[PDB]
């Protein structure tokens, strides 16, 4: 079925691979070569997870867990039942994510729009790759990656963090959290603003962008503007994931001690390290 | 206990919220249609919301959605297959016809207004006090198309008054007439304005405006559609 | 190279805009601040004007009193030495009264009395600011969405420093005013309650926080992608749908099978964000009042 205004946009072209071969839709869904690649990688990955579930002796969804090879295998292959499945599923996951992005590129070309969506999504992919590929390779074993399970991946979060004490002390993690909280702040305000203009007090006419700018200047003395808030939302979000990836890439590699102790470089700066008083003297 | 009651309640609230949200997002484009324009059999499990009405500013009327919908323009395309789901090929010139990535919507043929009731966008020459405050001033630069040929020169900047931003470059062609180019589709360089979406012979085809000091929503859509359309349709003439 | 619209290529400036009048008492609006070329490459160059009425002055005054009260205490703990102040800035902390003082205000200044003073100022600062967000919208004839959304953030803040301490019977349960100490309090609160990873509201809260970034990345990128058709002029695209709104919708329909409208995406946005502190405040409120250990609670109820 089509949205009432959709037919004019469903023309041939924009594909990156295959010419017109996969240039078609299935209901609402655009296919393309990458829609086919995505299905392949996703189906295979799901099969391997099912298979992993039989060898684990449970079909319970919140018990299933696919673990990476143990540290002793380093960065080499591992028997299926002992981490090789995890290795293959990871190749499949990566294949699917990348394929999804490329399928986004083909939709962009057909529609004549900018490539910002796929670009932004690539930041999420990079975060994923940082945890299952870059950090593990740099550290020397696949075992440092997180396991594929609903609750077990959370155990890995706590166990990894606590290996360095209170993870709140990683300076890159602080910045990342700041972008996350700031992002939610900006999203709520943005949503609220536009809606407050489109849905004014009962019986009044729709407000205008000028009322939006005015509301914000009245309140805090500044309005970033309609274009600017969209650029900001984009930046905040991407920055949060960039700093997240960074906070983890440097943990276990350039820094492997307790994160609280890293802050001593500041306390023991020559010009104040020995002055009595305060908390650190 | 109390925590279990709270979480269970929360999941019920969430399901109602998603239901409300999805229905609010069906206010345009529905009901779904078959490729021939008739109502599709299967509309999905969510019903169309009760209509709501927006009172438009400056005596422009009302808008009630969902409402009866139509393209309100001819669509020059034809089927390429006997079954649903394949592409529809342009029957003439897609740029001219306004289809595909060259598509435009039949918006009102009135200019967008600011909060005071004046035209939101105006040529800089008619906007008292407005000047280029930073960056390279494009006014006076030659405009180059993707074929690397010069198609004209910049004679003005159309600015959004309320938002204080440059929205279009007004370019003059060989014949002395002008055309608007969206600021988002040009690259301002030190000795020229570069336009990747169109080759030099396609500039004349850019839709023209009625009044020389104002642009309607309908014209912005035609102009912006046509320019974006060149990324696909002027491709043969693009160099590298 | 193709232009992305992340930064403007050319800036344009005109007379300062004093804004819409509607029912705003103009005597209370300052004059226009300077224009910022720096800011103008990303958004608007204009600074000011600002509206500063009674509620605004009150809020700004309490706000500073709150900040200054914590600040002198930091000076005090630093032994008035500037070098020690800068050195140990993140380590200082204005802590709540000890558990023995319960919910009373008897606590000696140096042992939590000053904490309550700072909190009182913070309470007025924030609530007056909330009243301000409601009133500034009213004066312009706008809906109250901003005030309602702000109220969701206030809910978490209220639970953490007011409601939960009250229900537990002591001000010692409140968050301390310090950089490193409020982090330590955060880690400690989880340990003491059997690990928040077992609190279902905490996990929901996380899903909305992550969802908020996913959603704004999606939304932000969509709008820049269709800005070549005037996409960021959302109010007019709502009133009279253009090709920007149509290709924005179709991108997503073709990608994931469904789509939003230009107005509808803002409803998804406001709820995604607000649900973060809504669920969060519920999860914290229930901690130690009704549920002592989340791990324990989860082995039974679930
Ligand atoms: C949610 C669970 C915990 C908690 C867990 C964490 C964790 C974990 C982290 C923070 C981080 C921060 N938290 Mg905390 N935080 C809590 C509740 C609060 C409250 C509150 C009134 O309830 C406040 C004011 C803060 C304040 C802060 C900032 C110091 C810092 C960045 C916040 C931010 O970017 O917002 C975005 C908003 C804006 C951009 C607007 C204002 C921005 C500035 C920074 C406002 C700060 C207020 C003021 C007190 C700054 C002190 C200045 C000193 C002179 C340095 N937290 C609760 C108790 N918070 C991060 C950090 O860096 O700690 C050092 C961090 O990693
Ligand atoms: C990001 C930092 C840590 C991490 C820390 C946490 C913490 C801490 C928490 C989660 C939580 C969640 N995480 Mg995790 N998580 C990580 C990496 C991942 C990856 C991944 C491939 O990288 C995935 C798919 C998930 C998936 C999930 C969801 C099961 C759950 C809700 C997230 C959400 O709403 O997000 C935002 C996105 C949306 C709102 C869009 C909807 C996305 C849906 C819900 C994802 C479901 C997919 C899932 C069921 C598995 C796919 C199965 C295959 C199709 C077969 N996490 C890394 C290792 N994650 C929360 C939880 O409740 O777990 C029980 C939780 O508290
Ligand atoms: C006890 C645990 C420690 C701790 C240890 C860690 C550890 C360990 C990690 C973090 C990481 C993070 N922590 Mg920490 N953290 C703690 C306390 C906090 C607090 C808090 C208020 O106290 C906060 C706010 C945070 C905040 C954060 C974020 C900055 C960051 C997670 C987001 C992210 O990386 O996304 C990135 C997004 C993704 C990886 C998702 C990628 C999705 C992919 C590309 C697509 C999925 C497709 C899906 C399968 C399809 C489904 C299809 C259909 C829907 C089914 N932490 C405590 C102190 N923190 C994580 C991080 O930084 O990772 C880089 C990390 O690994
Ligand atoms: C070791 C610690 C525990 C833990 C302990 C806690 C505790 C304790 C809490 C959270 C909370 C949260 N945690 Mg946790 N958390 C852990 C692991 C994680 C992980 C992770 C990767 O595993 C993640 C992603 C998170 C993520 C999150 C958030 C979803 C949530 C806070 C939302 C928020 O926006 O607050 C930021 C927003 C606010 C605090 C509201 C502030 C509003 C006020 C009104 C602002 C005042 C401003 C003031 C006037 C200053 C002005 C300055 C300006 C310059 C003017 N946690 C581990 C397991 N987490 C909170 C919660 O909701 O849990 C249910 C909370 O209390
Ligand atoms: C829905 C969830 C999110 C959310 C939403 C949200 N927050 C909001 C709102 C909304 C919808 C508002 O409307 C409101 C706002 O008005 O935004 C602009 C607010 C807001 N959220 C704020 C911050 C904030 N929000 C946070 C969180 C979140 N808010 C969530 C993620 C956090 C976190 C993450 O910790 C913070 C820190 C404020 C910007 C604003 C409310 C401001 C307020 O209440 O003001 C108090 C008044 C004061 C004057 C305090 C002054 C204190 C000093 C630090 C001023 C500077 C001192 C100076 C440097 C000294 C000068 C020396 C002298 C000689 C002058
Ligand atoms: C960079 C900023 C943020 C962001 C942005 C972002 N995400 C995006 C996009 C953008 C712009 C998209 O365009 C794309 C999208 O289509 O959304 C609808 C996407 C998307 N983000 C998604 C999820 C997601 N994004 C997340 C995060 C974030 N996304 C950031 C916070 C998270 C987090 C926070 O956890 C999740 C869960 C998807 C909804 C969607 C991409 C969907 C997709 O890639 O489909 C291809 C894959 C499949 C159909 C399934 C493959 C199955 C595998 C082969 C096997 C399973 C393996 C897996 C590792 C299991 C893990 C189990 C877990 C319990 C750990
Ligand atoms: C219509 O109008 C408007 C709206 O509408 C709806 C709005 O919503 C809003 C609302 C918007 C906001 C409040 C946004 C405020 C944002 C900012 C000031 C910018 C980002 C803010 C942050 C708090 C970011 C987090 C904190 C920090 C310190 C960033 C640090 C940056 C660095 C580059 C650090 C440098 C270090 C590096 C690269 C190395 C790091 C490595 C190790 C430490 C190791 C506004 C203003 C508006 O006007
Ligand atoms: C103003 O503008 C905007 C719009 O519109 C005008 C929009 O819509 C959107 C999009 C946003 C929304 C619709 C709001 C709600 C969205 C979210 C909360 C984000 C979370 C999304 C999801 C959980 C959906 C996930 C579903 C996915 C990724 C696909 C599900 C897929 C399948 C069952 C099939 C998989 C498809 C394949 C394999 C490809 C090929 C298919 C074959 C059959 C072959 C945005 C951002 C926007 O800003
Ligand atoms: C440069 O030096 C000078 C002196 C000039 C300065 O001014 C420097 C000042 C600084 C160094 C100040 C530093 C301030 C901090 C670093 C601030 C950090 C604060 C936190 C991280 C706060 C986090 C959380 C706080 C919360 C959750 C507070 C909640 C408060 C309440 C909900 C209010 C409750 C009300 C109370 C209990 C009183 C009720 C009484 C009634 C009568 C109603
Ligand atoms: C903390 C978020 C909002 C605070 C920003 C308000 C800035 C105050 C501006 C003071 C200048 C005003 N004055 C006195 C000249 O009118
Ligand atoms: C199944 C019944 C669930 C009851 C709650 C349903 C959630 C309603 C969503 C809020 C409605 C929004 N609105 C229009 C007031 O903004
Ligand atoms: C967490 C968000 C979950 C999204 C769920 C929304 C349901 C999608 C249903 C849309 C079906 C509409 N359609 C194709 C009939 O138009
Ligand atoms: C408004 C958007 C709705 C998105 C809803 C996403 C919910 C994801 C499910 C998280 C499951 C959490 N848990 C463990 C706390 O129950
Ligand atoms: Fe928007």
């Amino acid at each position: 079925a089509l949205l009432s205004f959709e037919r004019k946009y469903r023309v041939p072209g924009g594909t990156l691979v295959g010419g017109n071969l996969f240039d078609f839709w299935v209901g609402p869904f655009y296919v393309g070569f990458f829609g086919v690649a995505t299905f392949f990688f996703a189906a295979l990955g799901i099969i391997l997870i099912a298979w992993s579930a039989v060898l684990q002796g449970t079909w319970n969804p919140q018990l299933i867990s696919v673990y990476p090879p143990a540290l002793e295998y380093g960065l080499g292959g591992a028997p299926l039942a002992k981490g090789g499945l995890w290795q293959i599923i990871t190749i499949c996951a990566t294949g699917a994510f990348v394929s999804w992005a490329l399928r986004e590129v083909e939709i962009c070309r057909k529609l004549g729009i900018g490539y910002h969506i796929p670009f932004a999504f690539a930041f999420a992919i990079l975060a994923y790759l940082t945890l299952v590929l870059f950090r593990p390779v740099m550290m020397g074993a696949w075992g440092y990656a997180f396991p594929y399970g609903i609750w077990t991946h959370l155990d890995w979060v706590s166990n990894t963090g606590y290996t360095y004490g209170n993870f709140h002390y990683n300076p890159a993690h602080m910045i990342a959290i700041s972008f996350f909280f700031t992002n939610a702040l900006a999203l709520a305000l943005h949503g609220a603003l536009v809606l407050s203009a489109a849905n004014p007090e009962k019986g009044k006419e729709m407000r205008t962008p000028d009322h939006e700018d005015t509301f914000f200047r009245d309140l805090v003395g500044y309005s970033i503007g309609t274009l600017g808030i969209h650029r900001l939302g984009l930046l905040l979000s991407l920055s949060a994931v960039f700093f997240s990836a960074l906070c983890m890439i440097i943990t276990g590699t350039i820094w492997f001690d307790q994160w609280v102790d890293w802050w001593q470089w500041w306390v023991k700066l020559p010009w104040w390290a020995n002055i009595p008083g305060g908390i650190n003297g | 206990d109390l925590a279990s009651l709270a979480i269970y309640s929360f999941w019920i609230f969430l399901a109602g919220l998603i239901y409300y949200l999805q229905t609010e997002n069906m206010r345009e484009g529905y009901p779904l249609e078959n490729e021939d324009g008739t109502p599709a059999a299967n509309q999905g499990p969510f019903p169309l919301p009760k209509p709501k009405t927006f009172i438009l500013p400056h005596g422009r009327g009302t808008l009630t959605v969902p409402g009866p919908e139509s393209e309100d323009r001819p669509i020059a395309l034809a089927r390429t297959a006997v079954s649903e789901g394949f592409p529809h090929a342009p029957t003439g010139d897609p740029m001219k016809d306004g289809v595909g990535p060259a598509s435009w919507v039949a918006r009102r043929d009135l200019p967008e207004l600011d909060g005071h009731g004046h035209n939101k966008i105006k040529p800089m020459k008619a906007a008292a006090g407005f000047h280029v405050s930073a960056g390279k001033n494009p006014i006076g630069l030659p405009v180059r198309g993707c074929d690397l040929e010069i198609a004209g020169k910049v004679v003005d900047i159309w600015v959004d008054i309320p938002e204080q931003m440059a929205r279009f470059l007004e370019v003059e062609l060989k014949d002395g007439s002008t055309r608007l180019l969206p600021m988002q589709m040009v690259k301002v360089q030190s000795n020229r304005v570069h336009v990747n979406a169109l080759s030099s012979d396609l500039f004349a085809g850019i839709p023209t405006i009625k009044s020389p000091t104002e642009v309607t929503l309908l014209e912005e859509d035609k102009i912006c559609g046509y320019v974006a359309g060149g990324l696909m349709y002027a491709a043969p003439k693009r160099k590298s | 190279a193709e232009y992305q619209n992340i930064f403007s290529q050319v800036q344009v400036r005109g007379p300062a805009d004093l804004g819409m009048t509607e029912d705003v008492n103009l005597a209370n609006r300052s004059g226009v601040g300077p224009f910022s070329t720096l800011l103008g490459w990303f958004g608007n160059a204009q600074l000011g004007p600002i509206y500063l009425g009674s509620l605004g002055v009150l809020s700004l005054f309490s706000g500073l009193m709150w900040f200054f009260t914590i600040g002198i205490w930091f000076w005090y703990q630093a032994g008035w030495n500037p070098a020690v102040f800068l050195r140990d800035l993140f380590f200082f902390s204005l802590e709540p009264p000890a558990p023995e003082y319960g919910l009373s205000f008897a606590a000696p200044l140096k042992e939590g009395g000053l904490f309550l003073i700072a909190s009182f100022f913070m309470f007025v600062a924030v609530w007056s600011w909330w009243g301000r967000t409601y009133l500034r919208a009213q004066a312009l004839g706008m809906g109250k969405h901003t005030a309602w959304a702000f109220l969701s953030a206030i809910w978490l803040w209220m639970v953490l420093g007011f409601i939960r301490p009250i229900l537990m019977g002591s001000w010692s349960e409140a968050v301390p005013y310090g950089i490193f100490s409020h982090l330590d309090w955060t880690n400690n609160f989880s340990l003491v309650h059997g690990n928040l990873r077992y609190n279902p509201f905490h996990g929901l809260s996380i899903a909305f926080l992550y969802g908020s970034a996913l959603l704004f990345a999606m939304h932000g990128a969509t709008i820049l992608a269709v800005s070549r058709f005037g996409g960021e002029r959302e109010l007019e695209q709502i009133a009279d749908r253009g090709t920007a709104a149509e290709r924005a919708a179709l991108f997503w329909r073709w990608t994931m099978g469904f789509n939003a409208t230009m107005e509808g995406i803002h409803r998804w946005a406001i709820w995604m964000a607000v649900l973060v502190t809504l669920t969060g405040g519920i999860g914290i409120l229930l901690s130690g009042t009704v549920v002592d250990n989340w791990y324990v609670w989860g082995q039974n109820h679930g």
